[PDB]
């Protein structure tokens, strides 16, 4: 309504993907402090091919 | 020590006895420099005993002029352990870091590493400062031999 916004579409596929190396991650996952184990708990979503 | 505190001091060790006859073992000994004000390593106790196995530790008699010296000579100590060593000291069993234990290798660890404990020792000491998921922390437990 407010206007004819231009949106670019160029690594739209990996933003509503998010990849990592599951390794580092799957070591985050199994960290010391409670923030970073907390934070990180949810590594089954991180894609890995 | 002042004649005030010293007679206080007297006291508490007449309070030891077992008849009357004025005799305090090598053995409790170590109760009493605990309870004047004291927290000695079984070895502070050991290197003022004069190096007793368990037969003479059980026979050897101590007066209170016998004892004085003892309790005078460890008090103005050493090293004081603070809550930060003692803290890093239990957190060493915790597989990834977390500020929790689990009580069962808590209540192991203290009945088989150093100054070694028994179940008694440990339990008293330890129970009901696990939580709901059978962690002790370990940061309030020291803190709790502190503040005691």
């Amino acid at each position: 309504y407010a206007g004819k916004v231009t949106y670019n579409a160029s690594a739209w596929l990996t933003k509503n993907m998010d990849p990592l190396n599951d390794n580092v991650t799957s070591l985050l996952n199994q960290s010391s402090d409670k923030f970073v184990a907390d934070l990180w708990k949810d590594v089954d979503r991180i894609v890995g091919l | 020590f002042s004649e005030e505190q010293t007679a206080e001091f007297k006291e508490a060790f007449q309070l030891f006895d077992r008849t009357g006859d004025g005799k305090i073992l090598y053995s409790q000994c170590g109760d009493v420099m605990r309870a004047l004000g004291q927290n000695p390593t079984n070895a502070e106790v050991m290197k003022v005993l004069g190096n007793p196995k368990s037969d003479e530790m059980n026979l050897k008699t101590l007066k209170f002029e016998q004892f004085l010296p003892m309790m005078q000579t460890i008090a103005k100590n050493k090293d004081q352990g603070c809550f930060e060593d003692y803290v890093e000291g239990l957190r060493v069993f915790d597989k990834e870091g977390n500020g929790t234990v689990m009580g069962a290798e808590i209540r192991h660890v203290l009945v088989t590493l150093g100054e070694k404990m028994t179940e008694e020792e440990v339990e008293q000491l330890v129970a009901g400062h696990e939580d709901s998921n059978g962690c002790i922390n370990y940061e309030e437990l020291v803190r709790m031999v502190l503040s005691g």
